């Protein structure tokens, strides 16, 4: 999971 | 402020390809000369300007069989159908002309672009 | 010896979400309490262990309406349906409990994992 | 396009  | 799962789109496409290989929820047969290819209309639309136009048509949206132009090569179509469901293109010296012609007909602009690039190099 | 188009899976998912927003080729309504959500069975199956099981069932595969357990929160479902079609999860303090519970019911293991991680941190 |  990432910060888009 | 959403978070994003990097592998989600790839995992979705992988599962859609698994459904295709097992003939699950396929709703159309694409006829290319004597050859038949089962697929999901939504995947075809998402990948191809031609299928997008066909299945948004109020009459054609309800057809279970679509016959392609007799000039379309079944192998070129097969390679492109595999690409739609995997992101992988089996581009070879012996098939590049048939793949580019089929991608132009199917309106798959990124495939047409790489075929034009690979032909130019040789 | 295939070549790969990096953005293909993301572009496919983006187009499937565009079809969803325009209600094109949607083939099922998911009922969550008083709320109704239109979707594509194949996308639901590709994202959820629960929908995968439902639509591979020889009887349920043909249903146009699926009613979820009355404990399922419509907002939690909406957030998860958006994630299915975009890879983006709107996880917030006020919704995390409903999102985790809905993801556990829908069998969306990667969402359950990030919810468990975010809860543990607080 | 890449070599996967
Ligand atoms: O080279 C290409 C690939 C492609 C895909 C689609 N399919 C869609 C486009 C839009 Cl805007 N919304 C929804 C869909 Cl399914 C149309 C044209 C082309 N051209
Ligand atoms: O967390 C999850 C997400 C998920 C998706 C699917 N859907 C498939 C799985 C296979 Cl192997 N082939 C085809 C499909 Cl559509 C099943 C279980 C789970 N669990
Ligand atoms: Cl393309
Ligand atoms: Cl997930």
């Amino acid at each position: 999971w990432v910060i888009p | 402020s959403c978070i994003q799962f990097t592998r989600h789109a790839s995992d979705v496409l992988l599962n859609l390809n698994r459904l295709r290989s097992r003939d699950i929820l396929t709703d159309v047969v694409i006829v290319v000369s004597r050859e038949q290819f089962r697929a999901h209309k939504t995947v075809l639309m998402a990948c191809s300007g031609l299928f997008y136009s066909i299945f948004t048509d109020q009459l054609k949206c309800n057809l279970s069989v679509i016959n392609l132009d007799p000039e379309i090569n079944p192998e070129g179509f097969c390679i492109l159908l595999d690409f739609m469901y995997t992101s992988r293109l089996n581009l070879r010296e012996g098939n590049i002309m048939a793949v580019m012609a089929t991608a132009m007909y199917l309106q798959m602009e990124h495939v047409v672009d790489t075929c034009r690039k690979f032909i130019k190099a040789s």
